[PDB]
């Protein structure tokens, strides 16, 4: 049961519309923190 | 979207298992709000932990907070839960260049030297900023929308090449004397590999391949590289300039780029940015 988007023409669609027209990618992801290890993994 | 964007799983709808990594799997994802398609990395938390990668992984982290190249696929950010780490990855909509190959064939003369020419542009950026790459090999490559190749990550899954695991992986090829041998290496080893991933673009199989193990590595020892006369001869030049034993006489990346054959062939053009 694959969501219709993620298949056929609503993909390739959706791909070839944010390979010629792309976001500001720094304004929809952030600027990338450095990796917290004491906050992330034990000991 | 002020300076806050913290994201978590809820941020996302997942679409489809895209393939499965050794810490763990890939799903074809996008964003509800903006609908921008990503790739999904789920590693367990327990795995990186096992393995000792903690500090490998900060670094990819910084590498890519701080470096950017359209033939690198990028880490846009990251997040983590209880159990999981999640990156968030360049989608490449034409897979794996290892899986484009076997379909392929071969490639033409156009495919394989845009390909070199955004490899060495990747390498000529990875080392003047002075940092660690995924060794380049087909596996080791995905491709954008219009076939760009793109290097997985800067390399902290890779594990210390053992000459065994090499020969029964049968990535023996991408291994040059220096390595073979108890001998020291630099990143001269990124020239032989370019060598080796040109033959295997253009003819279907590594050079150095045969039947028995102890073969392929004499043929490797002594560069018996073997061209089917079919083979174009600008290819067959760069390959012959790139696999030499002595690592220092092998065709600098600057001069990899200027190469006629390259010149002559490549189709490269920059994916569409956005400011």
């Amino acid at each position: 049961p694959i969501p219709t988007w993620a298949r056929g023409t609503p993909l390739s669609q959706a791909i070839i519309h944010q390979y010629y027209h792309p976001p500001n990618l720094l304004e929809l992801f952030g600027t990338i923190l450095p990796l917290d290890l004491e906050d992330i993994f034990k000991k | 979207s002020p300076a806050m964007r913290r994201l978590t799983v809820d941020d996302f709808e997942i679409g489809r298992p895209l393939g499965k990594g050794k810490f763990g799997n890939v799903y074809l994802a996008r964003l509800k709000e903006s609908h921008f398609i990503v790739a999904l990395k789920v590693l367990f938390k327990s795995q990186i932990e096992k393995e000792g990668l903690e500090h490998q992984l900060r670094r990819e982290i910084e590498i890519q907070a701080h470096l950017q190249h359209p033939n690198i696929l990028r880490l846009y950010n990251y997040f983590h839960d209880a159990r999981r780490v999640y990156l968030i990855l360049e989608y490449a909509p034409r897979g794996e260049l290892y899986k484009e190959l076997q379909k392929s064939e071969k490639l033409d003369e156009q495919r394989t030297a845009t390909i070199i020419e955004e490899l060495a542009d990747a390498l000529t950026y990875c080392h003047d900023k002075k940092v660690i790459h995924r060794d380049i090999k087909p596996e080791n490559l995905l491709l954008g929308f219009r076939g760009e190749v793109k290097i997985a990550d800067f390399g902290w899954s890779v594990h210390t090449p053992s000459l065994a695991a090499a020969t029964m992986c049968g990535t023996l090829d991408y291994l040059p004397p220096e390595m073979i041998e108890g001998r020291t290496y630099d990143e001269k080893v990124d020239l032989w590999c370019i060598g080796v991933l040109c033959y295997e673009l253009l003819v279907g199989y590594p050079p150095f391949e045969s039947a028995s193990h102890s073969e392929t590595y004499r043929r490797i020892l002594k560069v018996d590289v073997r061209f089917p006369l079919s083979m174009p001869l600008g290819a067959r030049d760069l390959i012959s300039r790139l696999l030499r034993y002595q690592p220092l006489e092998r065709l600098p990346l600057a001069q990899i780029l200027k190469h006629p054959w390259v010149q002559a062939h490549s189709r490269r053009v920059l994916p569409p940015c956005a400011q």
